[PDB]
């Protein structure tokens, strides 16, 4: 018996790539103009069915971690925003000497002089702030506050029109790349998946948009379910993806609208018109999450062993992350998360208040500040709350009462939460073999 | 956050600091004779002093670290203070005690 | 065994400035941390700083010793105490020991997720130093 | 007939090969995402006309399951072609052979596709 | 081999081919270098594809090295065989062969690589 090098073209061989990866969606309207940021149609409509097909016997080391879409992602999604921006008002028109009141807690009402139309006429303004939108000037002074970005950074207004609204987006692998998705929910990304399918683009990954809880991003079975980098590097951030949902609906209980004044004669600015004024709130009834966390717990005692676990606040860091946030339609929250995560868990047989905020440091970035519209509504959340991502104590503390903190740790693993079942891969057509042959 | 500021001879030493109020791993302590540099008594159960052969141990009353000598009839020795670390980058000393024997 | 020693100091003028290293002796210095006291005169103990082992992960002590540097070199023994603007507040004993622990230090701080063990391990010999 | 299968033992996952060709090619003012697009096609078709290149100078982009008598090196595998074709499989193969690739992919475009019209001198001129 | 080797007499300078067949097709928001390499990218794809445009209809795509019956017309330079392949060198062949090569480069494609399925009419249709 003897041999020759033949190769057969096209056999499945692949492997992890720094290539690049490109939207689809359904089509909200087909026009470039539909008002939204993430896929105004600037995004191609690529087809909306996953053809996804099984990889039978098709065993893969999955990599969640030195995965090349979250930093793509979080490049791409920041550029989005920018190229949603940039078409709008910038508003160095807007940082200046402001007046405030205090009325019934903390949502000042407050007055300023600014350009109109004309660049000529100081004309008298006004417009609600919540307090986290400003600081004092210098003093401890009525007249004497500024916008909290003016300090370091210039802010930008986004029309109304460009909805943070998370239209889902579908990242497609360009032909020759492709995606393998991990067909089991008991798994985590690192390692094996032992069940497994391949489509050229993700089923929907929400854009999400989270900061510290998961939300809209969707359930697994068999388990609750953890990823983490490295479960030893207590600082590291730990994610949780529920087996069961739970559903919020914050709440501006103050009938609050859009103002609108022309800070120079092309630039629209939307100052927020008020109405008895509350603080922001939302239900989720305690005992729901407080037995969906028992069940969290044990799945983390699967690693840790036989601990009482506490779930406790965020705490002392930047208001900005160590609340829980969010949009709804087009305003932020920034929720004191301390209501939903001040809890015990033993082993033996075993809501939240919250703050808006219209000045936001989106992904934490200098400069570029954005001024959030005040949308016209009693505004309304409708969601659901998904996942955690929690932080271990770093104090290693041995071996009694072992603990977590929810927090923001990276805005990358907020997109970690769905992502982490596509390995995007190149396929090499290459196919050496041994055989037998002569030329035709 | 600290001990407290006699004994006499045949006694074991037993000393609590925190100050009214500490907890989880911001616990330790390390002795003294006076001239000489201080010395470890106790880190995390797993480091701990050379010449106390195995007579000494951390405690906790539900608010205090504990210098827990009571087997320490080498108890001429005694001079001691706490440390820790885990406030905002911050290094802390419990301000430590002598207590005489004779 | 393992002694942890220091540079010899000066009777320093007060406004006056000091450099204190390393010259520890029994094991590879090997980055491991930094540590010293301000034994201060007739008082109990107080810090030197936070403190580095790889250099890069040391802090001040709140802001008290801003007034203060601290290096540990390619060349080991550079473990090194910088001190300017010197304060009665700055004197003491600069007592040294090997730290308990191996590891970089940072995250979210304050009060929250920093893992980053640090540790007091044997300890030796140092000069008293006054104004 | 499916894309991926590389489970299937290497000569029942020959039963496909085109409908995987297919996915090498196509998916079956300047804005963000637009640039991305063109970006990506552009790799995708680099890439692409790289591998039609390699059958190019391996021959057979013509005949796409490809001869040469090019030698099977005995210092590579010596798994059986009855192995090879009815019990192992195509990711597992590469991550056996790809350590002795980097030789084939050059030891592969020989005279057959390299040198031969240099014999064919012999053939046809005097 | 070596890449470039044009002053290798032309035969001699055969002994290297498919290293710069290679060198034909890889080197072996907006932002300012980011659009110059997609625009060469795409210039450099297109005109490795012109050439393999040509490799279609001049045929032998599928044989890197070329056969047809079409005339060497006498009108062109009247060089020896023996000379060229072991005396003359590319650049220099060109330069004395650019003159004719308008003319070859569409004479070229005749009826081997552009008609001659209407001659396999003859050869198996009654
Ligand atoms: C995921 O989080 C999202 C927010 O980040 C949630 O998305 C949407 O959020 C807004 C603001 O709370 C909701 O309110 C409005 O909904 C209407 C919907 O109109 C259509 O439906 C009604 C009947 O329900 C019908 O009468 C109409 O004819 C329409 O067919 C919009 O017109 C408003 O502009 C505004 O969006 C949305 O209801 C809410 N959901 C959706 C699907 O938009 C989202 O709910 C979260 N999802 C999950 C699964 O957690
Ligand atoms: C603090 O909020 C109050 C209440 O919205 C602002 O006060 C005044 O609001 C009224 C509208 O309710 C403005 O117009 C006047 O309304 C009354 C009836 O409510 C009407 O009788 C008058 O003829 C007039 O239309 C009024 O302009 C506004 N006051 C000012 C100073 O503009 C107040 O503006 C907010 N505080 C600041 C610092 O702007
Ligand atoms: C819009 O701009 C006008 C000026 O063009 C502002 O009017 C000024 O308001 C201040 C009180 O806020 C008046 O009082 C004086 O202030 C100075 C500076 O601190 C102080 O030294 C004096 O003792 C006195 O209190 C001032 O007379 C008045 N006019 C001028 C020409 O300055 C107006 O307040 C601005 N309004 C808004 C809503 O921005
Ligand atoms: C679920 O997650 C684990 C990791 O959380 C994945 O596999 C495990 O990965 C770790 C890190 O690579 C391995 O840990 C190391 O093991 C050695 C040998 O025992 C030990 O000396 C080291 O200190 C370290 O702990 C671990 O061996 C590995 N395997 C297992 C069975 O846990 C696992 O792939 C994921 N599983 C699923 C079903 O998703
Ligand atoms: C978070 O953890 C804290 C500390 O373990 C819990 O705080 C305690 O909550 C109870 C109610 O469950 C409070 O008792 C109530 O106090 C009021 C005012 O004195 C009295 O009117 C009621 O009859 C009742 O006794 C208790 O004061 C409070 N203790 C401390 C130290 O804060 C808390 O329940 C946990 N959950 C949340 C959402 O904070
Ligand atoms: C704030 O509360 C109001 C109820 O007072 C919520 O409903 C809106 O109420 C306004 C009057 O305050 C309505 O305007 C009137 O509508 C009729 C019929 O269209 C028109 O003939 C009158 O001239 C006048 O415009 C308005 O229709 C009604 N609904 C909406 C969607 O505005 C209101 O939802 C609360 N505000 C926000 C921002 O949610
Ligand atoms: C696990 O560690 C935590 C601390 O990290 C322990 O927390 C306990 O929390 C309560 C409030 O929820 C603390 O406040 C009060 O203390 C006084 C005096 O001890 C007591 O009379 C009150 O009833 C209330 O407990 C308490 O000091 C604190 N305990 C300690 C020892 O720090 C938690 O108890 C630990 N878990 C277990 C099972 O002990
Ligand atoms: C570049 O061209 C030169 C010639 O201009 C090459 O040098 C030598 O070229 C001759 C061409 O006839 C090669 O054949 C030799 O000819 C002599 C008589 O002229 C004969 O005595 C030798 O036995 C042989 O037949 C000769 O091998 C070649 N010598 C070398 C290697 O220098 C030169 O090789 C060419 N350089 C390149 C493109 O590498
Ligand atoms: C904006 O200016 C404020 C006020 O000067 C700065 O905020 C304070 O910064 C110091 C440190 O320099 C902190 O100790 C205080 O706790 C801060 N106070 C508040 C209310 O934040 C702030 O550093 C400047 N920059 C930014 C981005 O806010
Ligand atoms: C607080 O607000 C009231 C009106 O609600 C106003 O009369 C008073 O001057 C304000 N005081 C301060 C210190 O802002
Ligand atoms: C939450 O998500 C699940 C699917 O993951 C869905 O069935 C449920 O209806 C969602 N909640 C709401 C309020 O629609
Ligand atoms: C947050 O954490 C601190 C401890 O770091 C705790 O004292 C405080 O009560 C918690 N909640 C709030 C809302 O501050
Ligand atoms: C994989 O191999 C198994 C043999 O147990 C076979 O039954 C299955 O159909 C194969 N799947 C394919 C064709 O990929």
């Amino acid at each position: 018996e003897n041999l020759w090098v033949t190769v057969y073209y096209g056999v499945p061989v692949w492997r992890d790539a720094d290539t690049t990866l490109f939207c689809a969606s359904d089509a909200k309207a087909y026009e470039t103009e539909k008002h939204n940021v993430w896929a105004t149609h600037a995004c191609v409509p690529t087809d909306p069915n996953p053809q996804e097909i099984h990889l039978d016997n098709v065993t893969e080391k999955f990599n969640m971690w030195k995965n090349n879409m979250v930093e793509q992602m979080h490049t791409d999604i920041i550029s989005l925003w920018d190229q949603s921006l940039k078409p709008c008002v910038k508003l160095t028109p807007l940082c200046v000497t402001l007046h405030c009141t205090n009325v019934t807690e903390g949502l000042k009402n407050c007055s300023f002089n600014m350009t109109t139309e004309l660049r000529d006429k100081r004309q008298k303004v006004y417009s609600l702030f919540y307090r986290l939108d400003i600081v004092p000037i210098n003093e401890n002074q009525g007249s004497e506050y500024r916008l909290i970005n003016c300090n370091t950074s210039a802010c930008t207004q986004a029309c109304p029109k460009v909805s943070f609204e998370p239209i889902p987006i579908h990242y497609c692998a360009p032909a020759g790349f492709a995606i393998l998705k991990c067909k089991d929910e008991g798994f985590n990304g690192t390692g094996l998946c032992k069940n497994v399918s391949t489509v050229q683009c993700t089923h929907g990954i929400k854009p999400v948009v989270s900061t510290q809880l998961l939300l809209n991003g969707s359930l697994a079975e068999k388990n609750i379910t953890i990823r983490s980098e490295n479960i030893t590097n207590n600082a590291k951030i730990i994610i949780v993806q529920l087996v069961q949902p739970v559903t919020i609906k914050c709440i501006r209980p103050n009938n609050n609208t859009r103002k609108s004044i022309r800070i120079g004669p092309g630039q629209a600015f939307y100052a927020t018109g008020d109405i008895d004024i509350r603080q922001a709130h939302c239900n989720v009834s305690r005992s729901r999450w407080n037995k969906t966390l028992q069940e969290v717990a044990e799945k983390l005692r699967t690693y840790f062993g036989n601990k009482t676990i506490i779930f406790a606040n965020s705490s002392g860091g930047d208001l900005e992350i160590t609340t829980h946030s969010f949009n709804c339609g087009g305003e932020f929250f920034y929720c004191n998360t301390s209501g939903l995560f001040n809890s015990t868990w033993y082993v033996n047989s075993t809501t939240l208040p919250c703050r808006i905020k219209q000045i936001i440091n989106m992904w934490q970035r200098a400069g570029q500040c954005m001024y959030a519209p005040p949308i016209p509504g009693v505004i309304k959340c409708e969601s659901n709350i998904t996942g955690l991502l929690l932080t271990r104590d770093g104090g290693k503390d041995n071996n009694v009462n072992e603990t977590f903190r929810p927090g923001g740790g990276d805005m990358r693993d907020n997109w970690r939460s769905e992502l982490y079942k596509y390995k995007v891969v190149k396929i090499e057509p290459l196919g050496v073999a041994p055989t037998r042959c002569k030329r035709r | 956050a600290t001990q407290p500021p006699s004994v006499s001879k045949g006694e074991t030493a037993r000393i609590t600091c925190s100050g009214v109020e500490l907890s989880s791993q911001y616990v330790s302590w390390y002795r003294q004779r006076p001239g000489q540099s201080p010395v470890l008594v106790m880190f995390h159960n797993n480091s701990r002093a050379s010449r106390i052969p195995e007579r000494f141990s951390a405690s906790d009353s539900g608010d205090t670290a504990t210098l827990t000598i009571a087997g320490a009839q080498d108890v001429d020795e005694a001079e001691y203070y706490c440390q820790t670390w885990d406030s905002k980058n911050y290094v802390t000393f419990g301000g430590g005690t002598k207590l005489t024997v004779l | 065994e393992m002694r942890l020693e220091e540079s010899g100091g000066a009777l320093v003028k007060p406004g006056g400035s000091l450099r204190l290293s390393c010259v520890a002796s029994g094991f590879k210095l090997s980055e491991w941390s930094l540590m010293w006291v301000r034994q201060a005169p007739g008082k109990g103990l107080q810090w030197v700083s936070s403190i580095s082992l790889n250099q890069d992960y040391i802090s001040y002590a709140g802001s008290v010793r801003g007034r203060f540097d601290v290096f540990r070199d390619r060349t080991q023994t550079s473990l090194l105490l910088n001190m300017n603007k010197l304060k009665t507040e700055d004197t003491g004993v600069y007592f040294c020991a090997r730290v308990h622990a191996w590891r970089y230090f940072d995250w979210v701080n304050r009060r929250s997720p920093v893992e980053k063990v640090l540790s007091i391990d044997l300890w030796g010999r140092g000069t008293l130093v006054t104004v | 007939g499916f894309l991926g299968a590389a489970g299937s033992t290497m000569g029942a996952a020959s039963n496909t090969l085109t409908v995987q060709a297919r996915q090498l090619l196509s998916g079956i003012k300047l804005t963000v995402w637009g640039i991305k697009q063109l970006q990506a096609r552009v790799l995708a078709v680099e890439r692409y006309l790289e591998v039609q290149q390699l059958l190019g100078i391996w021959g057979c982009s013509g005949k796409l399951i490809c001869c040469t008598n090019v030698p099977w090196n005995s210092s590579w595998s010596n798994k059986s072609l009855d192995e090879i074709w009815n019990n192992m499989t195509w990711l597992q193969w590469d991550k056996e052979i790809n350590n002795y690739t980097q030789l084939i992919y050059r030891l592969i475009e020989e005279s057959q596709f390299q040198q031969e019209i240099n014999e064919v001198e012999l053939l046809a001129l005097d």
